[PDB]
RNA sequence: ACCGAUAGUGAACCAGUACCGUGAGGGAAAGGUGAAAAGCACCCCGGAAGGGGAGUGAAAUAGAACCUGAAACCGUGUGCUUACAAGUAGUCAGAGCCCGUUAAUGGGUGAUGGCGUGCCUUUUGUAGAAUGAACCGGCGAGUUACGAUUUGAUGCAAGGUU
RNA sequence: UAACUUGGGAGUCAGAACAUGGGUGAUAAGGUCCGUGUUCGAAAGGGAAACAGCCCAGACCACCAGCUAAGGUCCCAAAAU
RNA sequence: GACAAUGGUAGGAGAGCGUUCUAAGGGCGUUGAAGCAUGAUCGUAAGGACAUGUGGAGCGCUUAGAAGUGAGAAUGCCGGUG
């Protein structure tokens, strides 16, 4: 129940290949010129 | 005879043998004691005679 | 490191070659292919580079062998599970799929590194006498017993 | 008088961990693994230093033989002739010429046909 | 020309700093800050208004346009940590590590 | 045209006008040393000597005299507390074939 | 021919002090801006912290301030290379790309081929599934005083020496 | 081409297979106890597929030279299809 | 110059490298010392030089002398980072 060996660099350094963030999706504005949130409430509310 | 130029009678000096300081001097890790025993011992060794 | 020619890439010429495994001894044949595969008998051969030519059995179906091999000479082989380990005699694989029955001899005299898995993929075998590799013009090769 | 064994012991570390340039892993930047690897690193370019005067000749005799089979004579019966000829040209050498000037070659080898 | 602006001592770890510096890293001043208003992250906060500073120097400081600007470096490095204490099962105590980060970007127009 | 010499204990195939590294030899940066040990004699004509072509020689002029890359010879026991550490520079001779007097 | 901040007193600074124990008692860590505070007026982003300019200075050396290595560790950018492959990871042979040195039969990477079961201790014998080490950065083990015996060196010699 | 005498320093007192001559055991044991050798221990290198003790042979250093030993010569893999 | 000779553990014996301090002699240094970093350099080995960048006051050479004189392992001690 406990590690026989220490993780090298290159091992850790492959088990964070698919831990990371996504973009959003950030649709355009009609008239207000900041970015907004899809299907969200403001001055764009989708597109 | 001029003190910085000194010069000691031809073979009248010797360097003193030092043990426990590397393996290519010849005394080692057991600096010529052996292995085990009651000679290897620290402060090792049976009264004289 | 004085003076000794070593082969590479553009400077190796491979040809093509059409042997018939007409009445021939399986093991016979394939010995000779082999060395032709590597390439050992060519003047500026290297081992670290493939210098080797191309073969094509043409008949292989009417090969024979020697003795009761035909009823005996079984061809193991396991799948990786519990109990799986199955067979085949060498008659009756000459019968259904003649080809594969060739491939592994010669595929087993060949070393088993990456350059010899390279060196088992210039081999074609084949059951009837007609051969699809008109385009590159392959020249009959006696085999030299 | 007190003697402290700084810039002594990092001097002589630093030549090993330069000595490993090029390695995998911890083994270019640990002291430890890389000293253990230098020392292998020794042991085996001395034992390669001698295996490499035999390979090279098991490359010539194979050149030879291959180039040797083409006249219908094999490279025991092309040897023996050339040493009862009297020629004294080395594998090395024999090899080259084959792979070159072949016509040379050619009447090397009739020379020893004809010595039987 | 080149313009930065770093921020010493933030109180976060730089492994969770690193995840939303992967996300601005090439892209324009207009997109990235668009980016980081909608990125539901802590760090989010933070590093636009580190960007924010660092558009300013380089409309200030350089007088360069702001409309045609793009994020050149992005990177946080670590910083001092501090060290803490919480008890465990018997009379032990474990180790907390409340380690920093040290944010910085560089904001340029792509030309010598 | 090309020749097979006997120099220092093995064999050099040269030709006109081609540089090549022996074993140290006896002679001075700037002199010309002649091999007389010619094996075989390769161009047009082809002349294969018994033991050696008699009446064959090759010219040639010393170039430099300096020393090869330093080696460094280490072997060591396994559990044995024994090593050795040893250097090397085998000395050598650049030269240039000049005429190959058949 | 003592030590020079893990040394020297337990204590160069807030020492028998933080702290620990009902009590007798145990007992640390921690030195260094500059010649002179001339310790960043003033402007810009920001709630602030922090930064970018501008200034003082020989030099930011800027109040986690001489030098600032690592076994370390954590990153950003790039030249070669990698997704059919079985590996004590190196060594010898070797194309192809890319460079240009303390200038010498140069340097970096490396498609492929051959060979190859870590180090120490203890053992008749250890790749061992026997022991020890997460990463050694610093410290850490035949010494001195009297005697005895043998060898080298020098002075004088039937005398030698306090 | 060693040997003996006198003196200064020592380490060793757990040995192991193999081939012979024997005891003990059951003409059992990679058993155990003696005698005569050799190798390992403290010996790398080639052969026995891998294999301290079997067979051949003892590495001062360098070379892309040559001749042999045990064992070998269809392919893997040097040399007789 | 021949002529032989040169595997190694416990252990005998011999010859050297480097570190801190002292003496005498001769030297270097704000036109940049020690230290630190990098390099394709020299010696049979321990090691020794140069050049460039950082650094901002001491430091090495010759011949002797004296030692708190050399670190990879002790479930070693202390700090730092995994």
């Amino acid at each position: 129940a406990v590690p026989k060996r220490r993780t090298s660099k290159t091992r850790k350094n492959k088990r964070r290949t698919h831990f990371k963030i996504s973009v959003p999706g950030m649709t355009e504005c009609p008239n207000c010129g900041e970015y907004k949130l899809s299907h969200r409430v403001c001055k764009n509310c989708g597109s | 005879m001029k003190l910085h130029e000194l010069k000691p009678a031809e073979g009248s000096r010797k360097e003193r043998n030092r043990v426990g300081r590397g393996v290519a001097t010849g005394n080692g890790k057991t600096s010529g004691r052996g292995h085990k025993g009651q000679k290897a011992r620290s402060g090792g060794g049976v009264r004289p005679g | 490191m004085r003076q000794t020619f070593m082969a590479n890439e553009s400077n190796i010429e491979r040809k093509w070659y059409v042997i018939d495994a007409e009445g021939q001894t399986l093991g016979r044949l394939s010995s000779e292919v082999a060395s032709i595969l590597r390439g050992k008998n060519k003047v500026t051969y290297t081992p670290h580079v493939d210098t080797g030519d191309y073969v094509i059995v043409i008949n292989a179906s009417k090969i024979e062998f020697t003795g009761n091999k035909e009823t005996d000479k079984v061809y193991y082989r396991h799948s990786n599970h519990p109990g799986g380990i199955k067979s085949i005699t060498a008659g009756e694989l000459r019968r259904t799929n003649p080809e594969r029955l060739i491939e592994n001899s010669i595929k087993g005299m060949l070393p088993s590194t990456r350059l010899g898995e390279k060196q088992g993929k210039k081999l074609f075998v084949y059951g009837g006498a007609e051969h699809p590799h008109a385009a590159q013009q392959p020249e009959n090769y006696e085999l030299r017993g | 008088p007190r003697v402290k064994g700084g810039t002594v012991t990092r001097a002589r570390r630093k030549k090993t961990i330069k000595l490993a340039k090029g390695y995998f892993g911890s083994k270019h930047t640990l002291y430890k693994v890389a000293k253990q690897q230098v020392m292998k690193s020794g042991q085996y370019a001395f034992r390669d230093r001698r295996q490499r005067k035999r390979d090279f000749r098991k490359l010539w005799i194979t050149r030879i033989n291959a180039a040797a089979r083409q006249h219908e004579m094999s490279y025991s019966r092309l040897m023996n002739g050339l040493k009862k000829a009297g020629i004294d040209i080395n594998r090395k050498m024999l090899s080259e010429i084959a792979i070159s000037d072949e016509k040379a070659f050619a009447q090397l080898v009739t020379k020893a046909k004809d010595a039987l | 020309m080149e313009a930065k602006a770093v921020a010493r001592t933030i109180r976060i770890a730089p492994r969770k700093v690193r995840l939303v510096l992967d996300l601005i890293r090439g892209k324009n001043a207009a997109e990235a800050i668009a980016i980081l208003k909608l990125t539901n992250k802590a760090s989010s906060p933070v590093i636009e208004k580190v960007l924010m500073s660092a558009l300013a120097n380089a409309e200030h400081n350089y007088d360069m346009n702001t409309d045609e600007l793009v994020v050149k470096e992005a990177y946080a490095n670590e910083g001092p940590t501090l060290k803490r204490f919480r008890p465990r099962a018997q009379g032990r105590a474990s180790a907390i590590n409340k380690r920093t980060s040290h944010i910085t970007i560089v904001v340029s127009d792509g030309k010598e | 045209m090309f020749a097979i010499i006997e120099t220092g204990g093995k064999q050099i195939k040269v030709e006109e006008g081609q540089e090549i590294f022996v074993e140290k030899l006896d002679v001075n940066e700037g002199d010309t040393f002649t091999f007389d040990k010619v094996l075989f004699v390769g161009g047009d004509s082809v002349k294969v000597g018994a033991p050696t072509v008699e009446g064959a020689t090759v010219t040639a002029t010393v170039n430099k005299q300096g020393r090869g890359k330093k080696i460094t010879v280490f072997t060591y026991k396994r559990r044995k507390n024994s090593k050795r550490k040893k250097g090397h520079r085998q000395p050598y001779t650049k030269l240039t074939i000049d005429k190959i007097n058949a």
